[PDB]
DNA sequence: TATCCGCTCACAATGCCACACGCGCTGCTCGGCCG
DNA sequence: CCGAGCAGCGTACTTGTGAGCGGATA
């Protein structure tokens, strides 16, 4: 009941609340729009870092 | 953990499982393909695929919360996620913190309890029995009986003789937790000393019924068991019910009397004019207790008694002092139950609800709280008796039409005739019309009330060394209204004469009363118009309870912040309290 | 005349106003519905026909081939009602349907079709309801409420208050089909009008009406008037009429024709008006500042270069008036704009508008009805006619066009289920004026407007709904099968039609199983109204205008009968006499009312006719010869209750019953009542219990002679006749020969059914009233069925009642009953548990029904049969083996010879798991019934064979009296053939002939009849036999009961319950309570003749609660008892019968006008012992709703007997033995035991099993769970002190599972000491938070 | 460019108890598979 | 047997309140 484990996961995936929380906290952390975050993270376009 | 997801086998080709395992499979399934995929040098656009795939599956088992898209077999509303499993209804915000279920408690309906005292409440043997296993079995391990835990068990399911006074010894000084389904304030939740009563219901004394606003038309009562002992010492201690007699709200009592017990001291304290025993002299309230008992003597009867009434002075003395007074032989018989404390002239009246329940509040403010509580014991115990012993009965004969009350439905009929005359010649306009004939039936409304009224305090004359003398009406609906047990001036006043003017569905007043009362046979339209005004003010309650419950969660949101810690702070500032003299007189 | 039914025990009636029209059928609403449903029905009308002509033919893609349609037959029921109900199968009928194929080649438009394949198919079976109007699906018989919404057509509602906050009323149109899509017209705080389709974005209806076809012009010139402005010479003229100036200030000087008429300032009067038109004056002078101000309506283009220069919506400005006075453009064609008359409301639409055409209006529409997909112009109009314009999505049916023709004083009633342009237009048009302030708004809280839905409307959907999904399958599949393919009999599927109809008639928010505890329940669960439901408003989002009651519903909704609780006026009782309409709508009977006489002629009266006439009083006190004895008489005319004279009337009420439900008009005085108890008793008296003895209600309302009646639990006599063979399991009755069928006839056989479970556990039997010899008449009663006496509804019981205080015991509601009741087996009933444990195929091996438990007593094995099933009639109090279930775990292939050596030598059966049922703990009973059914293949045991024996056996008896009676007949025709031949027949024809029929002699006519009869005889036997083998076959094949079970096996537990201390009781006026305790007889008061009285009540609770008619009751009851008493003083001392007919002739002729009138000298004088014999209890009395008896009929009633004039009797204490003071009032009162008894209620659990997900106690009494700790009860500990209750409640003996074992080891040893510890819910949400990424950690 | 206002979206609605009944994108086809 | 694509079609609006995101005119 309470051990637990744990998922590899080969590729790192963000939190879905830090972006949909109305307003988003990454939204205002990166100073970005939910909408360009949204659509980088869904893999239509790309960011520069 | 699987334990907080469990996959049981259930009988059948039916399975019990979780959604939260789909979302796992799916999201497991697209990893290894993830995985599988990566080592093969795919291209771009396959992988890409392959992770949005996996993110979409992740942030749906996160949170199934979508713009219009929600999967689910027939609920109009997705499967919940671990997200949703927090929030919501149905939560662990809502459903397992805020209330949980407990163990050890019973729910059955309640029962008038006349014989027991305040402090004490009545409980069923078989409901004993289940909710104090534990303590048998202890208790029998303690005596040379039961040897082991199944032997007791045996014992107490085989059902003897020597079981019974063994749950008398802990059912003894252990209190129980009496609780109400709607737990408005801190009283929908008592302690009592239970006593074994035999049937399958829960006795409950009368009197604290008030305190939960529990009618007896089938309320199902809960109960529990403290089974700590700090727990036991503190139901004892705080929640028990002579402890609080108190509302929170108000200083006033809780322990106002209910109608019986005040009807049947108003019926004991209100004096005729002329009866056996009149004008005699009595010695003492035993001696006149003796005398009503032997029946040479009626219950009420204006005679000279002798008394001794105690008084406190400055400190903590009693100075008694022998006084002859002039009462009635009913007010004397109840000085028994009264204390010392309390003077004569607090039982020298008719005693109504008002009147009675000042006796108490000023019985507790002199003699304490721990003569007041046998106080009120005594006092429901002799109400019970001599309202059985009186005979009190409402029948139709008992509500006396007024006589002239035709001629003054003829009056309002013909203004209202020769108003609607003198509207049909074009004098007056409708509005006008409405509000002339409003306040002309409301006039006789009021006209033919007090008739009725003052004929109700009326035409109970008896020769008194006379030849007639006009007393206070020994009627049963008037000492049951008068009285206020359980009747208004506004209920009899509808019952006996008309019931006045009635709504309509925007809400004014139809211009149309009914002329017609309880008694006498009503028309079919004029029902019809009564209940429609009336399932309107039945519907208020059942649409009001649910926003009363959500203010209360609300404010007691709000509060619950915050206790008392610190004895004085050491400031001055405040407000100026005044009385509210705005508007009115005050 | 009367019945033989009254003749047995006459019911003494009150009242004198006689009815006129008789109590129609009380379920005659449902069953005229259903027969409106399956019928073979022409011009394809409501039913299954327009189902059949609206859906049926259908074509492919152009492929020349077409399915028709013929007609359609209802199969014969495959099962009995009464096999139906044991086996749990559904009641339904086949659907034979006789479909056409028509197919021909390809390359023809119109070619003459051939190869014509007429098939009948079966497609789905559709449920049948019996003779009352239930349909039994699973074995119970569920029912359909007739659902209440909103008629199809138009409606315009006032939005007001708190609308937008703006304090300005709107008016919105709402057109609504009756299926499709939705339409609505809405208005903004400011002057712009706008259209919406089912709650969708906010967009101008000028561009949904150009997008049919339409222009701006034309809107203009059909919703505006026409202003002209014409450029003469000079001055700008301008064409007037008096009419338009109206309410408007002259600005200028109105002066024409050389005559000055209105100065600059001063508003034209109706004196104006007539001044300026007896001069017929159009043209005056106008300056340029008042045409500056108007529209220009159309496009004025230019005719020099060709360019528009003004164009639409503008408002005329110096540029543009040069421009078109320049032009040369004389005449100005304008919309006129006042607010008192004609509000601007199509200007600001217009310019509002985005769009010009019709093509990119339709792109915008498009765009609106569905994001994104635009089309090339080719899905936006196809959707915008398909939504609005095609029968395919918009189904507005006849009553949609009636409402909406008779809303827009259109002359017609009729018309087509499509919508029109010109229909959009007369809508707008009428929001127009609504706003304006011409017209007034439709209310929604008006019946006329509410329209009622039965089972066939909704049963028509739901085929309509299948229908088109088989049609869409139907059309995919024949869109590419070519010529000659197959026969249309797989085109077809069973599915989903058989699936939506069995998940409509069993699963949906009110096809719900009839509560079968209470014949009057059972009446009032048919007629109920709900507004709940598909297409209907919400328990939890409504408002406190549709729970009110109209006063349109006065003889149509009953408004003293509504469920107490969340759902208080949206579910409601159907009036007595009400009728459902030809649309839909709720009729009420009333008389024609001519200009002198009353003719007592009914019509049927509609809703929207109600405020048309005028309706008179029931009780309006009337002359002969239909007169009334007033000049000024009581009616209503719109509404509203007013005063007219006697030539104003028009139409009067049928009865004083007609605005009390069936359910309700029960309740004796129910004039002398408030309307908060009467309807609180309305909702008490249908939750009744049959007790074992029911019976009569003294102060009956008259109707009980018709609900015992009209319901299905009585056994009514189809056809009259003499009672042959009475028996208490069945009744045989000879039918007279006056209605005996001319050929081939027999005798009527009622089976009455044995007491078996009801919906409610409620023990449910009929009971016959008759004997041998005792002639019965058609439609009379037969049996006396559960809570019924005589064919008279009795519910509960009537007893001795006063009212005084007695100890406290009656202290707010509790009531004080006498051991007399309890020892008398008088409020004593029967429960029925069903107990059901099923075998299903498991792996492992399958699941045995064997009675070799292993691991268990002797003792325990006792009860079981050889089978594994418990004996029938065996008694059980703990949780004990009635059912030998096992289940393997283990080895397979158990070898049959180890497996009975295991019963007899060495180890026992491993592979059991002990899985047998046993009944929970604290419930009791004897088994009086077993059920089995098994699968189709597998072998069935031997209590199933005895059991199908039975019911068999049963079957053979009764085709056996059958084949008796017929073969007697036969014989003696037989005698009376060869009767020519006497002395043969005498000599050796008397005891051989009943099977030595081979005979023969002068054969030339003898040997034609013999042969003729041993034909008839020999065909009789083989139909006989061709019957029983049928019914055998029937009764003894198997039953599919769920996929992967062998066999269930169903047992009835009935336990006898009588009354104890905290049963819930009541009277029928709203006194409710718990009996307080059981009290002996002596210690109960008693009165001066010592009859001591069984029960007391709170005479406190009758002034508050204002039910004084009870009060009324009781006296009238005492007055019963009395007649009864003086029958019991005349019968148990022998008198002649004459002193007795004399008695009850004073009694039934009492001075009170009574409508009665029966004469005693018509009787046998036989037949009056046996009245006397069912009177020497009481006298039943009825008394109408309203036209009931008044005080002094009670009085002089009470006259008649020795009884006092008072009511009150003084009474002796029973404990004392003085003498109470002042008299107690004291009678009989009619009272019931509600359906809420302690046994159920009652419970308690110490220690019991924990679920699985959660760590915490169970709840329930069915499982051992104890009670849930509520959130306020947490308050309201906060509100005390109690940290260490508080925290052993919720943490120790709640959550902390190794905190309840510590507390339980401390506790049998006697340490009073928990330990805090840690809740694991506390951990759960720990263990949940740390798995995700917003983790926590515990602190130091 | 600000600022009152309108459009769009998120969140609420049993507070408690008892009893009873019952399942709405999967079906079909083409790349990858350790006790 | 498991995972990805192929396919016909497959997947609350009642009233009230608070918050965010434009949004149109000075
Ligand atoms: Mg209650
Ligand atoms: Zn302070």
């Amino acid at each position: 009941r309470e051990r637990m484990g744990h998922i590899e996961l080969a590729s790192p995936t963000a939190h879905i609340w830090f972006l949909k929380s109305l307003p988003s906290r990454i939204g205002l952390l990166l100073d970005m729009p939910l909408r360009d975050i949204e659509r980088v993270l869904y893999f239509e376009s790309y960011v520069v870092i | 953990p699987p334990d907080l997801r469990p996959l049981v086998p259930l009988d059948g080709g039916r399975f019990a499982t979780s959604d939260l395992n789909d979302l796992y499979r799916r999201v497991i399934n697209r990893n290894n393909r993830l995985k599988r995929l990566l080592d093969l040098a795919a291209p771009d656009i396959i992988v890409r695929n392959e992770k949005r795939m996996l993110q979409e599956a992740v942030d749906a088992l996160l949170d199934n919360g979508r713009r219009g898209r929600a999967i689910t077999g027939s609920n109009k509303r997705p499967l919940k996620s671990l997200a949703d499993m927090i929030k919501g209804k149905q939560g662990r915000f809502r459903q397992n913190l805020l209330g949980k279920r407990v163990d050890y408690s019973g729910r059955s309906v309640i029962t008038v309890g006349p014989y027991l005292r305040l402090h004490q409440c009545g409980l069923p043997k078989k409901m004993a029995l289940e909710l104090f296993k534990p303590f048998i079995y202890g208790k029998l391990e303690l005596r040379g009986l039961a040897t082991t835990i199944k032997a007791a068990k045996k014992m107490v399911e085989r059902e003897e003789a020597v079981v019974w006074d063994i749950l008398d010894e802990v059912i003894r000084e252990h209190p129980v937790l009496l609780n109400r389904a709607p737990t408005l304030h801190r009283l929908g939740i008592q302690a009592f000393e239970p006593v074994l009563i035999e049937g399958k219901a829960i006795q409950l004394h009368p009197l604290v019924c008030a305190a939960y606003n529990a009618d007896f038309d089938g309320d199902q009562m809960a109960v529990h068991v403290p089974l700590t002992l700090e727990a036991q010492l503190e139901a004892r201690a705080l929640m028990m019910s002579t402890n609080n007699i108190l509302s929170p709200a108000n200083g006033e009592p809780i322990i106002v009397p209910s109608q019986d017990v005040v009807l049947g001291l108003y019926y004991m304290t209100r004096d005729c004019v002329n009866a056996k025993g009149e004008g005699m002299v009595l010695t003492g309230p035993k001696e006149a207790e003796r005398l009503y008992r032997s029946g040479l003597a009626s219950l009420h009867a204006r005679v000279k008694v002798r008394i001794t009434e105690y008084e406190k002075d400055a400190n903590g003395e009693l100075v008694a002092k022998t006084s002859l007074k002039d009462t009635t032989v009913g007010r004397a018989i109840l000085w028994m139950i009264v204390p010392k404390g309390l003077p004569y002239s607090i039982v020298n009246q008719a005693l109504g609800k008002k009147a009675i329940s000042k006796m108490l509040n000023t019985c507790y403010r002199i003699l304490g709280l721990k003569p007041t509580v046998i106080f009120a014991d005594q006092i429901m115990y002799t109400g019970f008796a001599y309202a059985a012993r009186s005979g009190a009965s409402v029948g139709i004969d008992d509500m006396v039409i007024p006589e002239k009350k035709h001629e003054i439905i003829s009056e309002a009929e013909a203004e209202v005739a020769e108003i609607q005359e003198q509207f049909q010649s074009g004098l007056v306009t409708a509005g006008e019309r409405y509000n002339k004939v409003i306040d002309i039936w409301a006039a006789a409304n009021d006209r033919v009330s007090k008739a009725m009224m003052d004929n109700l305090q009326t035409e109970t004359v008896i020769n008194r060394d006379g030849q007639e003398e006009k007393q206070v009406s020994f009627n049963s609906i008037y000492m049951m209204a008068d009285s206020g047990a359980r009747g208004s001036a506004a209920q009899i006043r509808q019952l006996a004469g008309m019931r006045g003017l009635m709504a309509k569905p925007d809400g004014s007043i139809i211009e149309t009363p009914i002329t017609a009362n309880f008694r006498e046979g009503l028309n079919v339209l004029q029902y019809f118009i009564s209940t429609h005004g009336a399932r309107k003010g039945l519907a208020d309650t059942a649409l009001k309870t649910a926003n009363s419950g959500y203010l209360t969660r609300r404010l007691v949101d709000v509060a619950q912040d915050l206790v008392v810690t610190e004895d004085d702070c050491g400031t001055h500032e405040g407000i100026m309290m005044t009385p509210v003299i705005e508007g009115g007189d005050v | 005349v009367y019945s033989y039914t009254e003749k047995k025990r006459i019911r003494k009636d009150f009242g004198k106003r006689p009815q006129v029209l008789d109590v129609p059928y009380l379920l005659s609403i449902q069953l005229d519905s259903f027969q409106k449903f399956i019928e073979q029905d022409p011009e394809g009308q409501y039913g299954l026909e327009a189902a059949f002509r609206s859906v049926f033919p259908i074509q492919s893609y152009s492929g020349n081939s077409e399915l028709q349609y013929v007609s359609y037959r209802l199969g014969e029921p495959v099962f009995d009602v009464q096999e139906c109900q044991i086996r749990g199968v559904t009641y339904s009928a086949p659907l034979r349907v006789k479909l056409r194929l028509v197919i021909y080649e390809r390359e023809a438009p119109e070619g003459t079709v051939k190869d014509i394949k007429e098939q009948e198919v079966y497609m789905g079976e559709i449920p049948l309801m019996t003779d009352n109007g239930t349909f039994v699906i699973n074995g119970t018989e569920r029912v359909i409420v007739s659902q209440l919404h909103r008629s199809p057509g138009v409606f315009f509602d006032s939005d007001k208050g708190k609308t937008h906050s703006s304090g300005k009323v709107l008016y919105n149109a709402r057109i609504i089909p009756y299926r499709g899509s939705w339409l609505d017209f809405e208005f903004d705080p400011k002057d712009n009008l706008f259209v919406r389709i089912d709650r969708r974005r906010k967009l101008p209806a000028t561009i949904i009406l150009r997008a049919l076809n339409y222009t701006t012009e034309q809107i203009l010139d059909l919703f505006f008037e026409k202003v002209i402005f014409e450029i003469r010479d000079n001055k700008l003229q301008m064409e007037l009429v008096p009419e338009r100036l109206r309410g408007e200030t002259a600005s200028f000087d109105i002066e024409a024709n050389g005559k000055v008429y209105v100065e600059k300032g001063r508003r034209i009067t109706a004196r104006h008006i007539r001044q300026l038109e007896k001069d017929d004056v159009k043209l005056i002078e106008v300056p340029v500042e008042y045409i500056a101000g108007k529209v220009v309506a159309k496009d004025y283009i230019d005719e020099s270069t060709g360019e528009l220069i003004c164009a639409a919506n503008m408002e005329l400005s110096l540029d543009l008036l040069a421009k078109l006075s320049q032009s040369g453009h004389k005449r100005i064609e304008t919309l006129f704009t006042n607010d008192l008359d004609h509000g601007p409301y199509i200007s600001e639409t217009l310019r509002v508008d985005p769009t010009n055409d019709r093509l990119s209006a339709l792109v915008e529409i498009y765009r609106m009805m569905r994001p994104g997909e635009p089309p090339t112009r080719e899905a936006a109009e196809s959707l915008f006619e398909n939504l609005f314009f095609s029968e395919d999505r918009y189904d507005l049916s006849a009553v949609g066009r009636m409402k909406f023709n008779r809303s827009l004083l259109r002359e017609e009633i009729e018309g087509s289920g499509i919508l029109s342009k010109d229909d959009i237009i007369d809508v707008m048009k009428k929001l127009i004026d609504i706003r304006n302030g011409k017209g007034e708004v439709d209310d929604i809280d008006h019946l006329g407007n509410r329209r009622i839905r039965s089972v066939g409307e909704m049963a028509e959907n739901q085929f309509r709904v299948g229908l088109v999904r088989v049609e869409r399958a139907v059309k995919e599949r024949l869109s590419l099968g070519d010529l000659d393919t197959l026969m249309p009999q797989d085109m077809i599927n069973a599915k989903p039609i058989s699936a939506a109809v069995k998940e409509f008639f069993g699963s949906s928010q009110l096809s719900q199983f009839m509560d079968q505890n209470n014949p009057l329940s059972e009446i009032t669960h048919k007629r109920r109204i709900s507004a709940l439901g598909p297409g209907g408003l919400t328990r939890e989002r409504a408002g406190f205008e549709v729970r009110d009651v109209h006063p349109t519903h006065y003889g149509r909704v009953c408004p003293i009968e509504t469920p107490e609780g969340p759902n208080i006026g949206l579910i409601n009782s159907l009036s007595v006499y009400a009728q459902t309409n030809e649309y839909g709508f709720l009729e009420t009977p009333y008389r024609k009312v001519t200009d002198g006489v009353v003719t007592d002629e009914i019509h049927y009266l509609s809703a929207i006719e109600e405020g048309n006439y005028v309706i008179a009083q029931a009780n309006s006190n009337l002359d002969e010869e239909g007169h009334f004895v007033e000049d000024l008489v009581t009616c209503r005319s719109k509404g509203e209750s007013s005063l007219f004279s006697r030539d104003q009337v028009d139409y009067m009420d049928v009865s004083t019953q007609q605005v009390v439900s069936v359910g309700a008009s029960l309740i004796p005085f129910l004039e002398h009542d408030d309307a908060n108890r009467a309807l609180m008793g309305a909702n008490m008296q249908r939750q009744a219990v049959p007790t074992l003895r029911a019976d009569k209600p003294l102060v009956g309302t008259g109707m009980e002679r018709a609900v015992a009646v009209d319901s299905g639990v009585t056994a009514v006599a189809k056809r009259g006749g003499v009672v042959q063979y009475v028996d208490a399991s069945r009744i045989v009755i000879k039918v007279n020969e006056d209605e005996m069928y001319p050929g081939e006839a027999g005798i009527d056989i009622y089976n009455l059914t044995k007491y078996t479970r009801s919906n409610q556990n409620t023990c449910i039997n009929q009971m016959p009233c008759v004997s041998l010899g005792e002639p019965v008449e058609r439609g009379d009663v037969l049996a006396d069925g559960p809570s019924t006496d005589l064919g008279e509804l009795a519910l509960g019981q009537n007893m001795r009642v006063a009212f005084m205080p007695w100890n406290g015991y009656n202290f707010e509601d509790s009531i004080l009953v006498s051991e007399r009741v309890v020892q008398e087996d008088r409020f004593t009933t029967i429960h029925i548990q069903e107990l059901a444990c099923v075998s299903r195929d498991t792996k492992l091996g399958p699941e045995e029904i064997t009675a070799d438990i292993p691991n268990v007593g002797e003792a325990a094995l006792s009860k079981l049969d050889e089978s594994g099933i418990v004996y029938i009639g065996a008694e059980v109090t703990g949780g004990d083996i009635l059912v030998g279930k096992v289940t393997p775990k283990g080895e397979t292939q158990l070898t049959p010879e180890e497996k009975l050596l295991r019963a007899i030598f060495g180890e026992k059966a491993s592979d059991v798991k002990d899985s047998s049922l046993r009944v929970p703990n604290g419930v009791s009973g004897t088994v009086i019934d077993v059920q089995v059914f098994t699968r189709d293949g597998v072998e069935k045991d031997k209590r199933a064979l005895e059991i199908e024996e039975m019911q068999l056996k049963q079957a053979k008896k009764d085709l056996s009296e059958e084949l008796q009676i017929l073969e007697a007949g036969l014989f003696s025709r037989i005698r009376a053939v060869l009767v020519a031949g006497g002395v043969e027949a005498e000599k050796l024809d008397k005891l051989p002939r009943d099977r030595w029929l081979e005979l023969g002699l002068t054969d030339e006519e003898k040997q034609n009849q013999l042969e003729q009869l041993a034909e008839q005889y020999d065909e009789l036997k083989h139909e006989f036999e061709k019957k029983l083998e049928a019914k055998r076959r029937k009764i003894t094949q198997g039953d599919d009961l769920a996929p992967g079970v062998l066999k269930i096996v169903k047992v009835y537990l009935a336990v006898k319950r009588r009354i104890q201390p905290g049963d819930k009781m009541a009277g029928r006026h709203g006194n409710k309570g718990v009996i307080s305790k059981i009290n002996p007889i002596e210690d109960m008061p008693y009165d001066e003749n010592g009859t001591p009285v069984d029960i007391v009540l709170n005479p406190l609770g009758v002034p508050s609660r204002m039910n004084i008619g009870q009060i009324l009751e009781t006296h009238l009851g005492m007055a019963a008892k009395g007649i009864g008493d003086k029958i019991n003083a005349m019968l148990k001392q022998q008198q002649e019968v004459a002193k007795l007919r004399e008695f009850i002739q004073r009694a039934y002729d009492l001075g009170a006008d009574v409508r009665q009138k029966v004469d005693l000298s018509t009787f046998s004088d036989e037949e009056v012992m046996r009245l006397a014999e069912n009177l020497r209890k009481g006298m039943p009395i009825a008394t109408p709703v309203f036209d009931g008896a008044k005080e002094a009929e009670i009085k002089e009633l009470l006259k008649l007997g020795d009884l006092p004039t008072s009511g009150q009797i003084r009474l002796y204490d029973g404990r004392t033995g003085e003498q109470f003071e002042r008299p107690v009032t004291v009678g009989y009162m009619y009272m019931l035991k509600l359906n809420h008894l302690v046994d159920d209620k009652m419970h308690a659990r110490s220690t019991g099993s924990y679920s699985l997900v959660t760590q915490q106690p169970l709840g329930g009494k069915a499982q051992f769970g104890g009670q849930r700790f509520g959130e306020m009860e947490v308050w309201a500990l906060e509100a005390y002190g109690a940290a260490y209750t508080l925290q052993e409640m919720l943490t120790v003996k709640s959550d902390d599972v190794n905190g309840r074992t510590k507390m339980y080891k401390n506790i049998v040893d006697g340490n009073h000491q928990m330990e805090p510890g840690m809740p694991e819910s506390f951990n759960v949400l720990l263990k949940e938070i740390r798995s995700l990424g917003i983790n926590i950690e515990l602190e130091d």
